[PDB]
């Protein structure tokens, strides 16, 4: 089966530069490859097929090199929007086979969060449970510390977070930390705050409640 | 458009079978080899096989012969896959995509479908709650707990609210099961002129749920 | 609409179209449904020198001791070995193989 390696796993650049995708065999192709573009939700696009060839809508931007065994994917003038994961496929031999993917990131300047904090819903609390969670919105880079802190003392793995993928507009992220607590010691305590640490604040920012 | 629309997605037991189906439309069917591709969660794509219409003459990755059969109606076109002797290996997003078979595009798979996420399990399907995230420039959203499989989707005011919008990937909670929030923001103002709803829709328990989502 | 009449660097076998094989290189199997050309390096003295669908390689020219000749140019992959005479001996035309 020809193994196809690509060799670097993901890496980011900033918008405007050149990004060079490699691609190498395990032996050689005579050309006979493909390169696709998965974005983040999952979406498959064809972007070149023949080591070289741009398909229906892909822009002047992006080329295709290569030759005998090692093959080049390469970006001029990078856009906010192609953050994706690069994939290239040979048609030389059976199996078809895949590289393990590249995945491009925007580097750009930082970004402080926006922070929210949302209490639980009435209608939860019925039901016997309490999800307590708060928003970091649209921040850079995706690097952040979150810390619940309940009547000022110091939460232990009894919270979870989640982030999105970087956005293909404003290159940001965004994430949720959310405390989840039986409705029993969400009666129990009063002030429930969530302290964001972030490398666009000088100082950390806290939001906080009552109930 | 040329578009294939595969089947939603499959929770199945183990042991069992399941059928994915694409079916195509724009194009003609009979011009274009069906492919099919698997994905594992956070992994390479691999290639499982692929069937002409006409011949109904197949080419199946090794890894796959015992998993994998392929076939194709020619009448509705679409092209059926089924997988068989189900075990966890086996979830994963399977997606179809067609090469030109006489050879207008070389070996380009061009076009791809959307992917259908088959998920492995004992475990019996269990719908989404779904409880508003009120607010007080401005952010509200919308928490959609304790559910399985994946997955979910999440739009809000039927499709047209879209600016702004934030929808977490699920994560899994120690009660074995995905919970996901779906942020946005608007500008201040808006509350009280808005009606914003969040339209929560998870396919493998026929549960759908529209959460209105007001001030505080 | 098995198509007729394929693309430049491709050519037509029954109802299917192919690459072509690369200059410095020889046709060894046509492309399936699957796979594409299977082509093949033309190997130390011959050479092809077009985009083909041919089973051989020719062959390097010999540039020939006892005619008055030896190797101008070294033949290759692409190109094919090109012949010059030796000194007051003038080439009898372009192709040179005769010299006075």
């Amino acid at each position: 089966d020809i193994q196809m390696t690509q060799t670097t796993s993901s890496l980011s650049a900033s918008l405007g530069d050149r990004v060079t995708i490699t691609c190498s065999a395990s032996q050689g192709i005579n050309n006979y490859l493909n390169w696709y573009q998965q974005k983040p939700d999952g979406t498959v696009k064809l972007l070149i097929y023949y080591t070289s060839s741009l398909h229906s809508g892909v822009p002047s931007r992006f080329s295709g090199s290569g030759s005998g065994t090692d093959y080049s994917l390469t970006i001029s003038n990078l856009e906010p929007e192609d953050i994706a994961t690069y994939y290239c496929q040979q048609y030389s031999n059976l199996p078809y086979t895949f590289g393990g993917g590249t995945k491009l990131e925007i580097k750009r300047t930082v970004a402080a969060p926006s922070v929210f904090i949302f209490p639980p819903s009435d209608e939860q609390l019925k039901s016997g449970t309490a999800s307590v969670v708060c928003l970091l919105n649209n921040f850079y880079p995706r690097e952040a510390k979150v810390q619940w802190k309940v009547d000022n003392a110091l939460q232990s793995g009894n919270s979870q977070e989640s982030v999105t993928e970087q956005d293909s507009k404003d290159s940001t992220y965004s994430l949720s930390s959310t405390l989840t607590l039986s409705k029993a010691d969400y009666e129990k305590h009063k002030v429930y705050a969530c302290e964001v640490t972030h490398q666009g604040l000088s100082s950390p920012v806290t939001k906080s409640f009552n109930r | 458009e040329v578009q294939l629309q595969q089947s939603g997605p499959d929770l199945v037991k183990p042991g069992a079978s399941v059928k994915i189906s694409c079916k195509t439309s724009g194009y003609t069917f009979t011009e274009y080899i069906m492919h099919w591709v698997k994905q594992s969660h956070g992994k390479s794509l691999e290639w499982i096989g692929g069937i002409i219409p006409n011949n109904g003459g197949t080419s199946y990755n090794q890894k796959f012969k015992d998993k994998a059969t392929m076939t194709v109606d020619k009448s509705s076109s679409t092209g059926y896959m089924e997988l068989r002797s189900l075990t966890s290996e086996d979830s994963a997003v399977y997606y179809c995509t067609r090469r030109e078979v006489y050879g207008r595009n070389y070996y380009a798979l061009d076009y791809w479908g959307q992917g259908t996420l088959v998920t492995v399990s004992s475990a019996s399907t269990k719908g989404p709650s779904v409880f508003p995230l009120a607010p007080s420039t401005a952010a509200l959203g919308c928490l959609v707990k304790d559910y399985f499989p994946e997955p979910v989707t999440v739009s809000w005011n039927s499709g047209a609210l879209t600016s702004g919008v934030h929808t977490f990937p699920a994560v899994l909670q120690s009660s074995g099961l995905y919970s996901l929030s779906s942020v946005v923001t608007v500008p201040s103002s808006s509350l009280g002129t808005q009606t914003y709803i969040c339209n929560v829709n998870h396919k493998p328990s026929n549960t759908k749920v529209d959460k209105k989502v007001e001030p505080k | 609409e098995p198509p007729t009449a394929c693309r430049e660097k491709q050519y037509l076998i029954n109802s299917q179209c192919c690459s072509l094989c690369q200059p410095g290189q020889k046709l060894v199997s046509d492309c399936t449904e699957f796979t594409e050309t299977e082509c093949l390096p033309c190997g130390e003295s011959e050479f092809l020198d077009t985009w083909n669908r041919e089973t051989h390689c020719h062959q390097h020219k010999y540039c020939d001791p006892n005619l008055g000749l030896r190797v101008q140019q070294k033949g290759t992959s692409e190109t094919d070995t090109i012949c010059t005479c030796e000194e007051g001996w003038h080439c009898t035309s372009e192709a040179c193989e005769s010299c006075v």
